[PDB]
RNA sequence: CCAUAGUAGGCCUAAAAGCAGCCACCAAUUAAGAAAGCGUUCAAGCUCAAAAAAAUCCCAAACAUAUA
């Protein structure tokens, strides 16, 4: 997970969610794409 | 070769110069007042040239080259004063708004003053909506009426420039929401 | 499965070995099939072909017509393509003969040129030809 | 509505589908709310209104089916979340074989956030910059009020 | 997994559920894998009969079924 | 990685061979080389850098080709093109894929040209692998010591 | 087949040059659409 | 707030209450009449 | 803990030659 | 003291700030919200060249070709598509396929009106100038899964069950 | 809303077939790019067309709904 203020897409497989009251980006093909809202 | 005392009055007030679209559909409108460094211009040229091909689309420098001196403990460098409303960079050619807006607003983000990439249509649109809003207002009391009439003795607090400023400018800052 | 062979009529099947043999094939059968259609056709020509292979180990070679790319410079007397790939004149092929050969191309349903306008065929050929740095005169 | 049952024979049956009351007070109202003159006249409390817009298991029905006003649709789902959290919907619990473990009960209402989601306010700010706790929804700002004092959305 | 037969009537009232189920099962990607399974469509309320080798008759009425619901039920039965 | 399509094993591959005296001999596998290779044809001769450190060479020759005796001639020529002493460097010549009947047919002419000293092997069936191991050990004990 | 022989050579006709209501005009339009769509896709 | 809370570059902000707005409207509409009677 | 199966083109990872400009503190 | 122009936003005199509060913009809100009120009907659409061209072709294919045989798009592989196309090219019968949504308006007001229920989903048409119905049914028997929905032959509307007996 | 194919567009390569690089970017039908991103040694197979951090201990308590 990388802390980013603004969240982007790196893939089509890449998807957003709102968990624990913050935005995240999850990615099954490339787990390196993961992002956490700060 | 002359040094200048720092006249901050240049940044104050609306831009009355280079506020007209000239042989171009798309331009970046300044929403605030600041001084441009040579570094800014370097970034400008680099980004715009690398983005779009010059054969199909053309870019125009609508801002003069830096000439206002800066004194630092003697003159070191030159800057360009810009008031709110100046189209800084013009762009034209066989192109669409959707495809240019991306890099254009990205380039505008790095600008020291607030700014927006706008088309001819979009710029004229926002001019229209602002002047509709002022006649549409449901508040009897505008800054204009009070300031000019000297209603509460408000001139004691206010500046002489305020009457001209309509209360839409405060320092280097332009407030578009203010009527 | 779809398999493409771009080999001169008067040439046998080693590179095709793994390519076709990845499913296990009698390569000799394919070579025999390809070389059978060399004798009846005019000699000295490549034969780009579109063979079909079914999983029950059966061959459905479609000879059809060779590639248009070759046919552009075929009757010119040159055997080399455009290195520059445009912005140049390498082929001084006469427009009259270019028309003639364009006419004598579309006679097969392999190419799937089922269009009754032969004019449509020729302008498609011109679209192919512009890729190559060639020119048509007279 | 369509139901599917296993016996094998499986089929769809239109068992029971309800209908809307015959005489709308304000025809030409595009929304189903705008029609019944309800626009700014409900909150989380009014469960009977909200029960009509939800699936049996507690989830909410989509706009295309329910025919809702776009601006209004956001209001109901917000009101319904609060309705659930207040516990006004006991027959619309989530769907099994396992049994849920005994958990503490705390009675709450007008709950904006998911209750396992808010970090505690350890250091509140100074008077002029205090961190306040949200109550209710901003979407419910424009509701009819019968008092001079507006809805206080921050506590 | 053995045989599937589908009856639909465009002559009568038209329902697209079985109709769409046809192109789902008439795909090469499914037909090549299920080479043992045989599919036949009949044109004359729609009927789906799946004759499993396991002694099961999957009988489905595609009138009040969703397009994908048809597939989900079929998937649950075949995969088991 | 082993496959029928040419120009595999782009990366050099080291495996070691165990022996009874608790000593290990490392053998390296590089991608295929072609006649020329001085004009950067094929994969070039860039990978040949490893072989400078290698004490001796294994000339692996396939018998599928009609004239396998010319193979070593091409190999020695290209090694010379890279570095002069590589051609003069001591080596062993090994033939492969002898399970095929055409290899058995051409074996006689290999004996005629290359001689008895060349060791004949199969990789797939592991034919005469032991003689290779003997020869590997003997070459090591010969000029890899002191 | 003089008329059949008669055929346009060299440059293809642009939108300006081309008379609309033509079959291939709309082919060209959709081509241009997907072209600049692909061109803007690279940026994102 | 470093220095005095009212003066200097950095100071504790103030905000206009609803009552303070209402008070100011009352004053403004008084002088609106004043304008009228000095018109004629 | 398992080693990941490698692609034929593993020359992407493996590097034999590199030009380095080293500068001290 | 400080300069009138600052890099940061200057803090105002309280009086001036009270003024800014009082002279703020107020928007007018109607008694009835305009979005909830019924909209005026949209200005009449301009007929594009796309739908006009398509109009011509579909009119032409229906008028000129006496027989239109409607079959469900079975999504057959290119490998298997070629043989069917080649068989029909030998019988000089060609294939036509169009979007359903643009097919609807014509079928609303034409000689053929009863085929609107037939034309739901993916569909293609067998069109020719000769009533080689036997050849069509013959090549259909080859692939069992592929159905025929019917259509019209010799300007007479009928389904598959009628077409089979007509073949003789 | 969606199908094939002039065509492994050509050249440079040992093979680059849409996707190593470079040049051309036209063109059959009525019905997508000499291919925008994956994947193959190459093919084959896939998709798309709105910010903030420091040092003794947070800092009134509380509250959304009865007509200025
Ligand atoms: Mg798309
Ligand atoms: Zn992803």
């Amino acid at each position: 997970f990388k802390n980013k203020t603004v969240l982007k897409k790196r893939c089509k497989d890449c998807y957003l969610v709102k968990r624990r009251g913050r935005w995240y980006v999850y990615c099954k093909t490339h787990p390196r794409h993961k992002q956490r809202q700060m | 070769v002359r040094r200048e005392p720092k006249n901050l009055s240049d940044i104050r007030g609306p831009s009355t110069e280079a506020t007209e679209f000239t042989e171009g559909n798309f331009a970046i409108l300044a929403l605030g007042g600041g001084y441009l460094h040579w570094g800014h211009f370097e970034m400008m040229r680099l980004t715009i040239n690398r983005s779009m091909d010059p054969k199909n689309m053309f870019a125009i420098w609508r801002v003069p080259a830096p000439f206002k001196p800066i004194t630092r403990k003697a003159i070191d460098h030159y800057v360009t004063p810009v008031k709110a409303g100046r189209l800084v960079v013009e762009m034209g050619g066989r192109c669409e708004f959707e495809e240019v807006q991306g890099f254009l607003d990205q380039v505008a983000h790095k600008l020291p003053f607030a700014a927006k990439a706008v088309s001819r249509g979009t710029l004229e649109k926002m001019r229209k909506d602002q002047e509709e809003r002022e006649r549409n207002n449901q508040n009897p009391w505008t800054f204009e009426r009070i300031a000019t009439a000297n209603m509460l003795g408000i001139r004691k607090v206010l500046s002489p420039y305020d009457l001209t400023h309509k209360g839409k400018y405060w320092g280097k800052f332009y407030m578009p929401k203010r009527v | 499965g779809v398999i493409r062979a771009i080999v001169r009529a008067g040439l046998a099947m080693p590179p095709l070995g793994p390519v076709l043999g990845q499913r296990g094939v009698s390569i000799n059968q394919f070579c025999k099939e390809f070389n059978e259609r060399t004798k009846d056709i005019k000699e000295g020509i490549p034969l780009p072909t579109k063979i079909l292979v079914k999983p029950d180990r059966t061959f459905e070679i479609k000879i059809g017509q060779p590639t248009v790319s070759y046919f552009l410079k075929a009757a010119a007397g040159i055997e080399k393509g455009a290195r520059q790939t445009g912005k140049e004149v390498a082929g001084l092929v006469t427009l009259k003969h270019v028309y003639e050969i364009a006419r004598i191309k579309a006679q097969d349903e392999a190419f799937a040129l089922q269009d009754v306008p032969l004019s449509s065929v020729v302008r498609s050929i011109i679209g192919s030809a512009r890729s190559l740095g060639i020119r048509v005169v007279k | 509505f369509r139901e599917v049952v296993e016996t094998t024979i499986i089929e769809g049956r239109i068992t029971a589908t309800p209908k809307e009351s015959p005489n709308p007070p304000n025809p030409s109202g595009q929304c189903p709310i705008c029609r019944w003159n309800l626009k700014h006249k409900y909150n989380y409390d009014d469960v009977l209104l909200l029960s009509q817009f939800i699936r049996p298991h507690g989830g909410m029905l989509p706009r295309k089916i329910t025919g809702l006003c776009q601006e209004e649709h956001r209001k109901i789902e917000e009101c319904v979340k609060m309705a659930h959290r207040a516990g006004l919907l006991p027959n619309h619990r989530p769907r099994e074989g396992v049994v849920p473990k005994s958990k503490p009960q705390l009675n709450r209402y007008l709950t904006r956030w998911a209750p396992g989601s808010v970090k505690p306010i350890y250091k509140k700010g100074p008077r002029w910059n205090r961190v306040r706790m949200p109550v209710g929804s901003p979407l419910l700002r424009d509701n009819v009020c019968y008092s001079r004092t507006p809805w206080k959305l921050y506590h | 997994v053995k045989q599937v037969r589908v009856q639909f009537c465009p002559f009568e009232k038209n329902v697209e559920s079985t109709r769409t189920f046809l192109q789902t099962v008439s795909s090469e990607k499914v037909r090549s894998t299920n080479l043992n399974c045989s599919v036949i469509a009949d044109v004359r309320e729609p009927c789906v009969d799946v004759l499993f080798g396991d002694g099961h008759r999957l009988i489905m009425r595609g009138a009040h079924l969703t397009a994908l619901e048809m597939l989900t039920a079929f998937a649950s039965h075949i995969r088991a | 990685a082993v496959a029928s399509y040419p120009f595999t094993t782009l990366k050099p591959h080291v495996g070691i061979v165990h022996y009874e005296g608790h000593l290990q001999i490392a053998v390296a596998d590089i991608p295929g080389i072609i006649r020329g290779a001085h004009q950067n044809r094929g994969l070039g001769s860039a990978f040949l850098r490893h072989i400078e450190r290698c004490r001796f060479l294994l000339f692996v020759v396939d018998l599928s080709q009609p004239e396998p005796w010319t193979q070593v001639d091409d190999l020695k020529y290209e090694l010379e093109m890279y570095e002069k002493g590589l051609s003069a460097r001591p080596h062993a010549i090994v033939a492969n894929k002898i399970d095929l009947p055409e290899a058995q047919a051409n074996l006689s002419q290999l004996r005629d040209h290359l001689g008895q000293e060349v060791i004949v092997l199969s990789a797939l069936t592991g034919e005469n692998l032991e003689q290779l191991l003997l020869h590997l050990k003997v070459l090591y004990d010969a000029y890899a010591e002191a | 087949p003089e008329w059949l022989f008669e055929m346009n050579l060299g440059p293809p006709k642009t939108l300006e040059e081309l008379d609309p209501e033509s079959r291939e005009y709309w082919r060209r339009l959709r081509k241009q659409n997907i072209w600049r769509h692909n061109r803007l896709s690279k940026n994102k | 707030i470093p220095g005095r809370q009212w003066i200097g570059k950095h100071r504790r902000p103030r905000f206009v209450s609803l009552r303070a707005k209402q008070n100011m409207i009352r004053r403004l509409e008084i002088e609106a009449e004043n304008h009228y009677w000095l018109s004629m | 803990g398992k080693k990941l199966l490698s692609e034929k083109k593993l020359k992407r990872y493996f590097v034999d030659y590199r030009r380095v400009l080293v500068c001290g503190g | 003291g400080s300069k009138a122009v600052t890099r940061h936003r200057r803090v105002m005199h309280f009086q001036r700030q009270k003024l800014m509060a009082v002279t703020e913009y107020i928007p007018p809100k109607p008694a009835i919200h305009p979005s909830c009120l019924p909209s005026p009907p949209s200005p009449p659409q301009e007929e594009i060249g796309l739908i006009r061209l398509l109009r011509r072709e579909i009119a032409a294919v229906f008028q000129d070709n006496r027989m239109i045989a409607v079959c469900q798009n079975v999504a057959l592989s290119a490998e298997d598509k070629l043989l069917m196309r080649h068989q029909l090219r030998k019988h000089k019968i060609l294939m036509k396929v169009f979007p359903n949504q643009v097919l609807k308006p014509f079928l609303e007001d034409s000689k053929y009106q009863n085929l609107l229920p037939l034309f739901v989903g993916h569909n293609m048409l067998l069109v020719s100038e000769e009533p080689k119905v036997k050849e069509m049914v013959r090549i259909l028997r080859t692939v069992p899964f592929l159905p025929l929905l019917g259509g019209c032959i010799d300007d007479t509307i009928l389904s598959r069950q009628g077409f089979i007996n007509y073949s003789k």
